[PDB]
RNA sequence: UUGAAAAGAACUUUGAAGAGAGAGUUCAAGAGGGCGUUCAAACGAGAACUUUGAAUCGGGUUCAGAUCCCCGAAUCUUGGAAAGCGUCGCGGUUCCGGCGGCGUAAGGGCUGGGUCGGUCGGGCUGGGGCGCGAAGCGGGGCUGGGCGCGCGCCGCGGCUGGACGAGGCGGCGACUCUGGACGCGAGCCGGGCCCUUCCCGUGGAUCGCCCCAGCUGCGGCGGGCGUCGCGCGGCGCCUCGCCUCGGCCGGCGCCUAGCAGCCGACUU
RNA sequence: AACGCAGCUAGCUGCGAGAAUUAAUGUGAAUUGCAGGACACAUUGAUCAUCGACACUU
C-alpha cells in the first residue's frame, strides 16, 4: 500500500497540493508519454511538455494521428494548445481547444541542452533498476 | 544593453554611480511619458529602470557592507549592526570557553574517577 | 509714497544706483515725475511746463523714461 | 445639392490634375532617393513641390482652392504610416536596404488624390531583393491587385476584407487590426462607407454594412506585416492633424485660440503638419487642448516589433458607370521582389491571374464589346 | 438647451443677481456654448446677454404725505398711536430748552446787556422752570433792568 | 578666614563634564541620503488649468513628495534643469500627493523648460 | 455550485431602450452569467415636473481658489486716474476672447446792529515788454498736369491636358472641340510720387493783456430835457432812483420796551 | 497599528521610497485579464521555489 507515515494518503489534502501548487512542481504534473519508437532511441518513458515540439492527441474528439507541434503551454489552467487543433467561434474567428497533457503522446522531442540532461537523468536511473534483481 | 548584477561586480564606485544616476533620469522620463497618454512600448519599461535601479544600489551595497567586514575583522569592538544577530536570547548565552568551564576541585574528581567501561556477565 | 517738493533733492534721489525707473505722467494742469525706488515711489509734482520739459532733457542717463500721456 | 458629382467633365480633370501631379512628384521624390538622405529634407522637398506647382497652376483665378491635401509621410522599417518628423525631431539617415513608404496627397477644389507607395533603397539594378521583405511586399502587392479587382459595385467591404485574409495569410502575413479605406467626396477626406480589414468583435459589429454604388471615388490603402498585424504606437509625436467641422467647443487658453483660428486662416478641414507653422511650441501647446476637445483629430504614427516589415501601397480609384478605374499607381516593379511563398489558393489565384492579362489597355474592354453579336 | 451654467456667470460679470440677468431666447444656441467668462463678455457687449433694470419702488405715495404730514393733515387725536412722551421724548425738550435758553443769557454776558451778578441770578432761574420760552426771558429782562437802571436814578 | 560662605543655601557645584568619545561606532556607515534631488520630484503636471499657468503666469507645476520643503523643492528645480526659480507654492491637494506651484525666473521662460522636459 | 471545454450566444428583424422573434454553440439552454400657478418656444423618442421668455491692502483674474495667483502700493493732498464704474462709438466673430469718446397761533439758528476823511486789498491811466489771423519763413500732404504702376474689363493668337464619333474574324492607328497657362491689341478704367498750389508750426507790428511809473477811487444802470444814425446802436446834465468796491486807522458817528435780512426743523 | 508601492488596481494578498521586490543558490522555458519587453537556454537563464547576502518610511 504505503507505507511512509510522511505522506499522505488524503483526498483533501491531494487536491490542495495540486490545485494551487506552485508552478516549477506544476511544470512536471504537465507530463507526457513517448511514441514506442522513442522509447527505444532514448530510454525514457515520459517527459514534461515543452513550448514547442510536435505532439499528437489519442483520446477525446480530436483523436487523430495528425502530427501538429505545440504552440502554447498554459499552466495556469493545466492545459495545452496544439497548431491545428482550433474550433470554430460562431463570431468567425477561430479559437484554440485545450487539452491535458497526459492526453498527448509526443513523437518528436525538442532537443537541446537542457533537454539532454533531464532525457540521460532518466536514463541512467534505469540501468540501476535493473541491477537489484541479479 | 544588459544590466547584470554580477556584471557590475568588478567596478568602482564612481562609474556605479555614474550608471546610478542616469538610470534615474530616464525613469523621471517615463513618468513624464506616463502623464501624457504615453504607449506600453514606453509604460512596459518602467518596472525594467526600477528594478534595474534596484539592482544598482544592491551591489554597491553589498560591497560596501564588505569592505566593513574586513575593516572591522580583528576589532575588540564592532558597530551594533556588524555583530551577529541570531536571535536575543541567545546572545546572551555564554560564549563557548565559559559554557563549561570546571572548577578545580571538579577536575580532580574526573582525574581520579573517570567512568569506566565494564560488563556483567551473567 | 514721499512727496518730493523741491527739484533739487529729486535729481539725486533719480541718479541713485538703487532707483529703477521715471514714469512721467502728464495731467491737464501739471506734470507729475515718479521714480522707483527700492522703498519708496517718490512722486514731483510741478505745474510749470516750461520746467517739465526741461527735466525730462536734464535725466541721467541709463535710467528708463517711459511717459504715461 | 450645391456640390457638384462626377457627373462633369471638369470635375474629372480636377481629378486627373490631382492624381498626374501627386505622380509626378512620386516619381521624381522616388528617383531622388539614396542611400543618406535626410527624411525631414524629403518631406520639405515634397511639400516644397507641391507648393510649387500649386502656385504655378490655375493663378488667374483668385478663389480657387488647390495645394497640400495629406502631407508627405516618410516612413520606415519597422514603422508604419504618416511619419512627418519635425525640425527639433530626430531624424534618419537613409541605408542601403531599407523598406521605404512614401505617402502624399494633392487635393484641387476640393477634390482629393491620394498615394502611397512601397520599396527597398537602393538594390541596385543588377541586384535583387530576397526574404522576408520581398514575402510582404508581393502580400501587399497582391492584395493591392485584389481590392482594385474584387471592388465592384453591388459588394459589400466583407468580400475584399475576408479575400485579403487569405492573400496575406497564403503569404503568412497578417493586415493590421482596424484600418479604414475611405470614400472620398467634396472637401471630405473620409466619409462613411468605408473598408475595414481583420476587425475585432466590437469593431466589426459597430461597422455598418454598406454596398458599393455607382459614381463613388474611394481610396484604397493596404498595410501588410510581416508579424502578427498587430500595430501601436510607442511614444512618436503624432504631427499630423486635420480639422473636424461640426465640433463647436470654445477654447479657454488663448495658445489655442490663436492657433486655431490660424488653421482656419490657412487649410478649412484640410490635414496639415506641424512644421508650417515654424514657430511650433505656441503651436504645440496649443495643440494639445485642440486634441483634447475633439477638435482636431490626428493621425498617429504606429510602429511594430522590432524587425518587422510593413508594406503600403494606397491608390484612389473612380466609379463610372462601367466601374471601378485607376488613377494614380505608385511606380511598382513587382519583377525585382523574389519571395517563395505566394497566394496558394487555386480559385484565388485563377481569380489574381485573370486580371493580370486585362492590364494591356483600357480600350480594348469595349472594343469587343462590338464583336459580341457578331458570329 | 439648459442655461443653469450661462445664468450663473452672467450674474457674476454683471455684478447682479440671477433676477436681473435676461438672455435672449431666439439667439439660444450662441448663448450656450459659452463656457467661460470672456465667452459671456463677449455676448454682453453684443447685445444678446442684458442686465434687466431695476424694478420700481417710488417714493411718489410716501412723499406726497410728507409734504401733508409737514403741515399736519394727518395728525389728528386718532391717528397717533404712541404716548406724548413717546412720540417726543420730554426729557429732550428740557435738555433743548436748557440748550436755548443757557446760550442767549450767555450772548448777553460778552455783549455787555447784563453783569455777573444778575447772570449768576438768571441762570438759577432758568433752572428752576421760571421762564416758559426766549419771548418770555427776553422781556423779563427788559423789565429787571429798567427798574435797576432806575435804582441808579 | 577662606572657608567662607556669605550665601545661606548650599547650592550643589558644577563638576567637569566630559564628552563622548567612544571606543567604536553605533552604527556601520552614515546612512545614504534617500530624499535626493531625483526622489523629489516624481513628475510635472499636465491638465488643462495648469496650462492658463505656463505662458500666462510663467510657471511650472510638479507632483513633489510630501516630505520635503520649499528650500528642497527649489534646490532641486535649479539642480535637474539648471535653471533660476523666483518662488514656489505649495498645497497638499486631497489624494494625498504634494502640488508644488514653483514660478520661474523672469529672464527664463516656462514654455522652453517644459519644452526641455516634454510636457509641451 | 454554468458547462468537458466559453465553444458566453455571429448574422437578420421590431423597439430609443430594457426586452423580444428566427439563427447559431452544446449530448443538453427543460445548463443563458446568483446559470446542476398660467401661457408660448426649444432639446428630446418621450414634457404637469427640465431650460429660456412673459404675467496687508487696492484692482484684475477661474468651469471650480483667492486679503494666498498676477499687477501695483506698502510694513485736503502723495497712492490718484494711467485703476474702477456709468454711457457712447468703431473693428471683429474660437487671432477677433481687441480699442477710443465724454462723465464721475406758539416753539429756532446765522450775519451786519451806522456818519465822514487818512492807510491798504485795490479799481484806473501813461512809457516799455508778452500772445497772434495776415504779408512772410521751415515746410507735411485727399488738390490742378506728367511717369513706372493694377500683373484688370473686353476681344484675338499659339502651345498643352481632357473628352468624343468611327472600325476590324484577343489586335491598333488616323480626324475635331474645349479647359489650364502665356503672349498680344494701353480699346477701357483704379492706386502712389515731383512744381506753384491746399494745408499747419515760429519771430516782429495792430489788436487783447502784463511789468515799471501816477491817486485811494473806478467801472456801470434808470426817468425828464437834447434827440443823430451806418443787424448794430449811441450821447451830456439833475435825480426825493443808484451800487457810493471793500477792510484798518482817525475829527468823525451811538440800536438801548431791540431791529433788518437770510436760512431751518419737526411738533402741540 | 498607520500610511505608501502594479502599465491598466478598488478588496484580499505580498512588500517598504531597492517598495506584488534586489542579490545569491537550485530549477530550466515561461507569466497571463489585456498589452509590452526580455529570454543563443553555455558569451548564462523566463519562471517558480528556497533564503544564508543587502535593504527595511511613521
Amino acid at each position: 500500500m504505503k507505507f511512509n507515515p510522511f505522506v499522505t494518503s488524503d483526498r483533501s489534502k491531494n487536491r490542495k497540493r495540486h490545485f494551487n501548487a506552485p508552478s516549477h512542481i506544476r511544470r512536471k504534473i504537465m507530463s507526457s508519454p513517448l511514441s514506442k519508437e522513442l522509447r527505444q532511441k532514448y530510454n525514457v518513458r515520459s517527459m514534461p511538455i515543452r513550448k514547442d515540439d510536435e505532439v499528437q492527441v489519442v483520446r477525446g474528439h480530436y483523436k487523430g494521428q495528425q502530427i501538429g507541434k505545440v504552440v502554447q503551454v498554459y499552466r495556469k489552467k493545466y492545459v495545452i494548445y496544439i497548431e491545428r487543433v482550433q474550433r470554430e467561434k460562431a463570431n468567425g474567428t477561430t479559437v484554440h481547444v485545450g487539452i491535458h497533457p497526459s492526453k498527448v503522446v509526443i513523437t518528436r522531442l525538442k532537443l537541446d541542452k537542457d533537454r539532454k540532461k533531464i532525457l540521460e537523468r532518466k536514463a541512467k536511473s534505469r540501468q540501476v533498476g535493473k541491477e537489484k534483481g541479479k | 544593453a544588459k544590466i547584470k548584477a554580477r556584471d557590475l561586480r568588478g567596478k568602482k564606485k564612481e562609474e556605479l554611480l555614474k550608471q546610478l544616476d542616469d538610470l534615474k533620469v530616464e525613469l523621471s522620463q517615463l513618468r513624464v511619458a506616463k502623464v501624457t497618454g504615453g504607449a506600453a512600448s514606453k509604460l512596459s519599461k518602467i518596472r525594467v529602470v526600477r528594478k534595474s535601479i534596484a539592482r544598482v544600489l544592491t551591489v554597491i551595497n553589498q560591497t560596501q557592507k564588505e569592505n566593513l567586514r574586513k575593516f572591522y575583522k580583528g576589532k575588540k569592538y564592532k558597530p551594533l549592526d556588524l555583530r551577529p544577530k541570531k536571535t536575543r536570547a541567545m546572545r546572551r548565552r555564554l560564549n563557548k570557553h565559559e559554557e563549561n568551564l570546571k572548577t578545580k576541585k571538579q577536575q580532580r574528581k574526573e582525574r581520579l574517577y573517570p567512568l569506566r567501561k565494564y560488563a556483567v556477565k551473567a | 509714497p514721499r512727496k518730493i517738493e523741491e527739484i533739487k533733492d529729486f535729481l539725486l534721489t533719480a541718479r541713485r544706483k538703487d532707483a529703477k525707473s521715471v514714469k512721467i505722467k502728464k495731467n491737464k494742469d501739471n506734470v507729475k515725475f515718479k521714480v522707483r525706488c527700492s522703498r519708496y515711489l517718490y512722486t514731483l509734482v510741478i505745474t510749470d511746463k516750461e520746467k517739465a520739459e526741461k527735466l525730462k532733457q536734464s535725466l541721467p542717463p541709463g535710467l528708463a523714461v517711459k511717459e504715461l500721456k | 445639392q450645391q456640390e457638384q458629382t462626377i457627373a462633369e467633365d471638369l470635375v474629372v480633370t480636377k481629378y486627373k490634375m490631382g492624381g498626374d501631379i501627386a505622380n509626378r512628384v512620386l516619381r521624381s521624390l522616388v528617383e531622388a532617393s539614396s542611400s543618406g538622405v535626410s527624411v525631414l529634407s524629403l518631406c520639405e522637398k515634397g511639400d516644397a513641390m507641391i507648393m510649387e506647382e500649386t502656385g504655378k497652376i490655375f493663378k488667374k483665378e483668385k478663389e480657387m482652392k488647390k495645394g497640400i491635401a495629406f502631407p508627405t509621410s516618410i516612413s520606415v522599417n519597422n514603422c508604419v504610416c504618416h511619419f512627418s518628423p519635425l525640425k527639433s525631431d530626430q531624424d534618419y539617415i537613409l541605408k542601403e536596404g531599407d523598406l521605404v513608404k512614401i505617402d502624399l496627397g494633392v487635393h484641387v477644389d476640393g477634390f482629393i488624390a491620394n498615394v502611397a507607395h512601397t520599396f527597398v533603397v537602393d538594390v541596385a539594378q543588377g541586384t535583387q531583393v530576397t526574404g522576408r521583405k520581398a514575402d510582404v511586399i508581393k502580400a501587399a502587392h497582391l492584395c493591392a491587385e485584389a481590392a482594385l479587382r474584387l471592388v465592384k459595385p453591388g459588394n459589400q467591404n466583407t468580400q475584399v476584407t475576408e479575400a485579403w485574409n487569405k492573400v496575406a495569410h497564403s503569404f503568412n502575413c497578417t493586415p493590421i487590426e482596424g484600418m479604414l479605406s475611405h470614400q472620398l467626396k467634396q472637401h471630405v477626406i473620409d466619409g462613411e462607407k468605408t473598408i475595414i480589414q481583420n476587425p475585432t468583435d466590437q469593431q466589426k459589429k459597430d461597422h455598418e454594412k454598406a454596398e458599393f454604388e455607382v459614381h463613388e471615388v474611394y481610396a484604397v490603402d493596404v498595410l501588410v506585416s510581416s508579424g502578427e498585424g498587430k500595430a501601436k504606437d510607442a511614444g512618436q509625436r503624432t504631427t499630423i492633424y486635420k480639422r473636424d467641422p461640426s465640433k463647436q467647443y470654445g477654447l479657454k487658453m488663448k495658445t489655442s485660440r490663436a492657433f486655431f483660428s490660424e488653421v482656419e486662416r490657412r487649410f478649412d478641414a484640410m490635414p496639415f503638419t506641424l512644421r508650417a507653422f515654424e514657430d511650433e511650441k505656441k503651436a504645440r501647446m496649443g495643440v494639445v487642448e485642440c486634441a483634447k476637445h475633439e477638435l482636431l483629430q490626428p493621425f498617429n504614427v504606429l510602429y511594430e516589433k522590432e524587425g518587422e516589415f510593413v508594406a503600403q501601397f494606397k491608390f484612389t480609384v473612380l466609379l463610372m458607370p462601367n466601374g471601378p478605374m485607376r488613377i494614380t499607381s505608385g511606380p511598382f516593379e513587382p519583377d525585382l521582389y523574389k519571395s517563395e511563398m505566394e497566394v496558394q489558393d487555386a480559385e484565388l489565384k485563377a481569380l489574381l491571374q485573370s486580371s493580370a492579362s486585362r492590364k494591356t489597355q483600357k480600350k480594348k474592354k469595349k472594343k469587343a464589346s462590338k464583336t459580341a453579336e457578331n458570329a | 438647451s439648459m442655461l443653469r451654467l450661462q445664468k450663473r456667470l452672467a450674474s457674476s460679470v454683471l455684478r447682479c443677481g440671477k433676477k436681473k440677468v435676461w438672455l435672449d431666447p431666439n439667439e439660444t444656441n450662441e448663448i450656450a456654448n459659452a463656457n467661460s467668462r470672456q465667452q459671456i463678455r463677449k455676448l454682453i457687449k453684443d447685445g444678446l446677454i442684458i442686465r434687466k433694470p431695476v424694478t420700481v419702488h417710488s417714493r411718489a405715495r410716501c412723499r406726497k404725505n410728507t409734504l401733508a404730514r409737514r403741515k399736519g393733515r394727518h395728525m389728528g387725536i386718532g391717528k397717533r398711536k404712541g404716548t406724548a412722551n413717546a412720540r417726543m421724548p420730554e426729557k429732550v425738550t428740557w435738555m433743548r430748552r436748557m440748550r436755548i435758553l443757557r446760550r442767549l443769557l450767555r450772548r448777553y454776558r460778552e455783549s455787555k446787556k447784563i453783569d455777573r451778578h444778575m447772570y449768576h441770578s438768571l441762570y438759577l432761574k432758568v433752572k428752576g422752570n421760571v421762564f416758559k420760552n426766549k419771548r418770555i426771558l427776553m422781556e423779563h429782562i427788559h423789565k429787571l433792568k429798567a427798574d435797576k437802571a432806575r435804582k441808579k436814578l | 578666614k577662606k572657608k567662607i560662605r556669605t550665601s545661606p543655601t548650599f547650592r550643589r557645584p558644577k563638576t567637569l563634564r566630559l564628552r563622548r568619545q567612544p571606543k567604536y561606532p553605533r552604527k556601520s556607515a552614515p546612512r545614504r541620503n534617500k530624499l535626493d534631488h531625483y526622489a523629489i520630484i516624481k513628475f510635472p503636471l499636465t491638465t488643462e488649468s495648469a496650462m492658463k499657468k505656463i505662458e500666462d503666469n510663467n510657471t511650472l507645476v510638479f507632483i513633489v513628495d510630501v516630505k520635503a520643503n520649499k528650500h528642497q523643492i527649489k534646490q532641486a528645480v535649479k539642480k535637474l534643469y539648471d535653471i533660476d526659480v523666483a518662488k514656489v507654492n505649495t498645497l497638499i491637494r486631497p489624494d494625498g500627493e504634494k502640488k508644488a506651484y514653483v514660478r520661474l525666473a523672469p529672464d527664463y521662460d516656462a514654455l522652453d523648460v517644459a519644452n526641455k522636459i516634454g510636457i509641451i
